[PDB]
């Protein structure tokens, strides 16, 4: 999408691609929309600059459209770059057809990110990875090519998924090895990949609250009660009258 | 929530009903009213709680007589009650004037179900705020709850209003298959004393019964009331000292 | 809070309903009428209190009649009470068609509770937002309080209006149940007096009773007012200094 | 939030209607019934368990009559079951009445299914949240499920409640369409016993059943039933090990 | 925004009525439904795959006789379809009732339209979110779609349900107007099955015609159907090898 | 801006109803339907061209017979256009049945005002998305419109739909007063052809006429319009030519 | 001289009047100079009111750019060149020629413009062996100019996906499929709902 | 109440005087009253 | 209040309803106003003195 | 804050002629005029007007 | 930056939060503090880093 065509633009001889503008991540987010971000920026060794959606927007605007224009100059200034943008709901989402007082800051914000994903020239190179909660919470006038090429569904990490994250963090831990990576899955179901983070952070707490340097099964299975585990989901309730 | 609760049409996504789960706190709102059923009679014990002293307190009571061996007391709106019990009384003597034989405390029981239950589905009317303890013997005595939709269970112990949860328990513990008539009144006026949360005084209480050998309410007037009140105080003092 | 006010056909998630409550109000904000039962009688006094003199001395009607030995007063919504009185009138007369016989005072406040329990149900129809104190002796007094939640309460003494809530505190204290005829109307005045805090005057009250020895409503004229207005005028002056 | 569910005559853009989708969701939280087919008859499978021991052991009902030879269970509210039951017992004994022939289980589930379409188009009313379960035998042994949308479901096995899922796969595996009789009534008593996670004991279930042979319904007696359930305990028990 | 869309009444600012466009899609859910018009008459192709081994692979049927000469298939829920075809079957005979003739296509499919028409223009109800094909042969063949909207379109063939978009790309290249009978029978089943993208089998699919040389519904067993269905599954692995 | 689209028991503060501006904008997303008025006759053409080459020429096909000297043709919903035309065939027959008259054109247009307007003013339902032009000699030629809400308005030729605007310039050009029966039938195959940028072919429109000689309704036969195809795609091609 | 005008108008008031102010003053040094006012959507003000803070400070921002232009200050050969997408949200002030003397309608292509764009672009990408640009119009026509250069790019990335790294007819018809459902879907069946 | 005081003793003044009798003061009550924030006057006619 | 796109532009209105014709004599101004709709302008610049 | 709150509202019809005098003063003669009738026509209007 | 006040303050948001990383990948100086309100400011100490 983006890696690919920044680090080579013999492609845009070769096929003669016209250069892309944008690529948007949907589904979960929060799984890790920025890591794959970084990871991106790794690769082609560029400028990683993070807007959070709270920096857009107040209650009559000016401070929200002056910071669209100070990123956009960074990454000019420092291209290649990445320009990672969660969440696309405060500067990208539905217009009223009819008006009303809340949606007309909104727009004022919303013209500037339109106009300047098409603005750049090859003279400095900005590429952008978008990101939301879906895409049904966003208008269409930003998911036109040239402004978001493609999109990339990131869903939540499979079982098999879940398994190869947790085995990036069992590395660390110092005398591992009666770890069941499968099981530990089994209970973290419908679990995104930031949990898995979280559960082997407290893995290494518990473990020292039983002042012990090794972390085996014990304690990996009380760290995912902790964070992950605490709901039922669907149950309830039973009448009285529902029975 | 905040929307899936502002009429008595809609389902949540948990596909509860909201407004009748409401109509039932309804009944929480009022005062405690407690049945038991055992196999020589039927109890029904009113809470004839007076607030205040300047109330006159031969309405405050639960129980209506219904039929000649059907009693029901009632918890909820006040208003809901007597409209929903005045039904009551005219279909158990409908009854009569088609079969010719008194009606049984079951069908009266389905009958008052589903007069409340085209009241829950019509969204152009809100609910009866109401449950019955539907009490009688037939020829084999019979203990019931109406749930305010129109729901059926059948108990062996049970209350309705404010003192339910704690009286559930209660019988949890106290109340057993082999109590005699005489010594499961003395038990539920206990099962009384302890929701109410002091000793009793028969001014503040209406019992009301069936028994199977007579076959015939009676309603307990205050001389005959105190016997059964004595040795209840007795016992309720002790489990205010747990 | 929000959304559960705004129709009649929504219960809260306590089981309170915020718009009947605000019909409670409604009796709260109109003026005061005390009823006073008594052994030998039942006294039924309405505040007769006009804004201004331009209004008429004897405004129409503080107190009205429903039968020949039933009478109601009303506090809170004025409109409304031509209309729910109209009907307490014509159920007297039903049942005097049906039965020959005038209703039970008990009957009749179940008849006029349950049209505005009709007018609850429907989600389209707000109920009456009026209180009527029912007065009349069937064969002992008999007071009633009729709320506009369609409940029905009956008292020894009572109030309701902008002055309900102070009389209770009053007659509470005060009130026994072995007043006289006289004794129990001059009380009543007292009562009256505390609650708009100035002295009686034959022309800010309208005073109707009702003799068991009779067994009929009559209606008191403003001389025959001052007796019992002086009597009364010195209790509420000392109640006014302390 | 949605409003896609503020009535039931608001669609969803992806074409679905969600608030019966809702109604879908009040019959999984009630709890769970069986239908189990078999070449000799049909077999009726469903929850008495309900609560703790308060209420009655032999609680009245999930099964019930609606013919003498046609019989029904539900699940969801056994408020909109009892009156949709009471529907649905006239609706069988109007075809006796002009076809002087009994309904059969495909033509009584069609006019079930109308039924409950009937409310669901309508915003004035709002549609069952139960679903039924209609086992007969009229001539050929038949098994069907009503929906709470009112759309009819032919079935070979069927379920429905908190024990829905279980009982499908479960069944997935063991039934085939030659199971004995004895076979087919006990395979449904162990996936009935994984559906609350317990040892059935006879009191907590309550079984009938239409035979191809007689084509009467029978309910089985608690004791009668007691050598079924026991065979059916040893591979609950087994399989409530893992 | 966008809509505008709560509402039966509202028409949006597009000039579109936004509940009956979510009702299009409804029909979409519901499994696909293929129809076939040739000059010896006119061949109906049904869906009739629901469920894995849970349910029956006969459910009812899904093609149902709605006249002698006429039959329908159904597209979207199976629950909608009950009630429009139970008075559609009707209004068949309702035609022979008053003029003792033959119902036309044309007409019989105008009123199957209307009845939901009237429920499109009517505020209280939703039309049902369902698309019939109405295929006969009165004295000449032929096939129309009726809409969930009521609007009524002639096709010479066509799908609907879930196979819409697929089949309609299908037919350019292959409908044409000189085909069999056999040949139109077997492009029906390959169309379908391209619907589904799978290898058929002949027992959970239906098919029924109405003859030019019969004029009378008939339906083609199961028996009878296994060549049909296996002519199709080689044209439907030369397109699912590309 | 509005949200008075919302009703249609309202007006808007400029005194609008905007939501018999989107019933306006349903008929712009029809295909066009074109009237003519000559001194001859008056004649009146109408897309018949629908969907894919997979639909029959013959799917709507819009120019309905509504009596014997009157034909009216539609543009907006087809589903909403079915109803009112056989309400439109009905008020024509109703005025035969009571008089012997066959309607005039003015008072059968008026009929129909009279009727859209009742479904204009109730807000339990909607006005029409559907314009007719009603059309006829009933003894001088004439040729109505009747609007979604049901507005008279007199034309001497005129569109409605998705064409309308191109054709009304296009008349403001060409159109005479001085107008005859074939320059007519020509003029409106060209001003067709315009609305659809592209070349007409014989049997993708349909076309009906009264004459004033005949003063009956007589289709355009296929064959008949073939040599006014030709005439007019003159025109036509000079005007697509950019 | 090229402006987002939208990008300004802040909330720390009439630092929003200055920028356009100096952005003017400057047209005058540097002239002869053309300025760029990119959608006078958020630049342009409207006094019918729908954001009380709002309407005020753009206007601030509108009539001091105004007061530049012509207001009583020369135009300094300024040669504004202006960009707008709506027209109903214009004061009477702007929207009269003598600030913007000749009004122009820039409307979607024609089958003739599909044409001419597909050309530039195709140039920049290996053409086609098949090439026809009025085949490709006829589906197109109801887009816009973006979406033009929007198909070209999706042809250009299927070949990467593809495999073949050149771009033909077969990888334009497919583009103009992926793109047109994004953003200008144009045949959708009316023959469903309506006549 | 400041107020009310320092108007009727300007009262008192306007009548030549110190004596600042009920008078005075009637009319300076009225004076400070009628522009404050708010005092009844809206009874209604469904109520008293 | 409680703006600032409309309240501070509204105190330096106040200062010139004030300062235009104000407190200040007289000089020589006359000052031409010039406005494009008195619809939309403060009461204050309306009237004449 | 200030205890003297004073209201200042339109010109009344005497309050309209206390105004006319001064400035018919320093603009000599006009005594075919009547203060009256300039009044009756200027009804409610300010001081400035 | 509107000029003395964002500027002085710039500076020391970023003094801050440079140092407390530096010397805490782990445990050496631990940083302790409160705050009564976060979501009245631009995420800074909302930054995961
Ligand atoms: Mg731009």
């Amino acid at each position: 999408a983006v890696e690919l065509p920044l680090l080579k633009p013999e492609l845009f001889a070769e096929v003669g691609i016209e250069p892309p503008k944008g690529v948007l991540l949907y589904g979960p987010p929060g799984t890790g929309k920025t890591l794959l971000a970084k990871a991106v920026a790794n690769q082609t060794r560029a400028t990683f600059i993070r807007v959070v959606g709270s920096e857009f927007v107040q209650k009559y605007i000016g401070e929200g459209a002056r910071l669209v224009r100070e990123v956009f100059q960074l990454a000019k200034e420092k291209a290649p770059s990445i320009i990672f943008i969660d969440e696309l709901d405060a500067i990208a989402a539905r217009r009223t057809n009819s008006d009303t007082s809340g949606d007309r800051e909104v727009q004022r914000t919303m013209m500037q990110l339109l106009a300047e994903l098409d603005g750049f020239d090859p003279r400095g190179d900005v590429k952008v990875i978008g990101a939301t909660n879906r895409i049904d919470i966003l208008d269409p006038a930003i998911l036109r090519p040239g402004r978001f090429d493609r999109i990339i569904e990131v869903p939540l990490p499979t079982f098999e998924g879940r398994i190869q994250i947790f085995k990036i963090h069992t590395r660390k831990m110092k005398l591992a090895e009666d770890v069941d990576f499968k099981e530990l899955a089994r209970i973290t179901e419908g679990a995104s990949g930031a949990d898995i983070k979280a559960i082997c952070t407290e893995a290494g707490m518990f473990a020292i609250r039983e002042e012990r340097a090794k972390v085996t099964m014990l304690d990996f299975t009380k760290a995912i009660e902790k964070v992950l585990k605490k709901t039922t989901p669907i149950p309830d309730l039973k009448g009285v009258m529902f029975v | 929530q905040m929307g899936y609760d502002r009429a008595i049409t809609v389902f949540s996504p948990d596909g509860r009903l909201f407004q009748v789960e409401y109509a039932r706190e309804a009944v929480k709102r009022g005062a405690t009213a407690i049945g038991i059923k055992c196999k020589e009679g039927v109890i029904l014990i009113a809470d004839k709680r007076v607030g205040s002293k300047l109330l006159e307190a031969d309405t405050i009571e639960k129980i209506y007589k219904i039929d000649e061996h059907i009693c029901a007391a009632t918890s909820g709106l006040v208003a809901d009650a007597r409209v929903l019990i005045d039904r009551a009384r005219i279909e158990a003597q409908i009854n009569r004037l088609t079969y010719d034989e008194p009606i049984t405390v079951k069908e009266l029981a389905k009958k008052i179900c589903d007069f409340k239950q085209q009241y829950t589905q019509y969204g152009g009317v809100r609910p009866f705020g109401v449950s019955l303890l539907i009490a009688g013997v037939d020829e084999v005595p019979k203990l019931y709850e109406t749930d305010p939709s129109g729901a059926l269970l059948e108990y062996k112990a049970t209350a309705i209003g404010m003192g339910r949860n704690a009286v559930t328990e209660f019988f949890e513990k106290e109340y057993r298959d082999d109590l005699s008539f005489d010594d499961a009144m003395v038990l539920g006026l206990v099962a009384m004393g302890l929701s109410i949360e002091s000793e009793l005084v028969p001014e503040n209480i209406e019992v009301g019964y069936v028994k199977v050998d007579d076959r015939t309410f009676k309603e307990v007037s205050p001389e005959e009331l105190k016997p059964y009140v004595e040795r209840a105080n007795e016992r309720i003092r002790e489990l205010l000292k747990k």
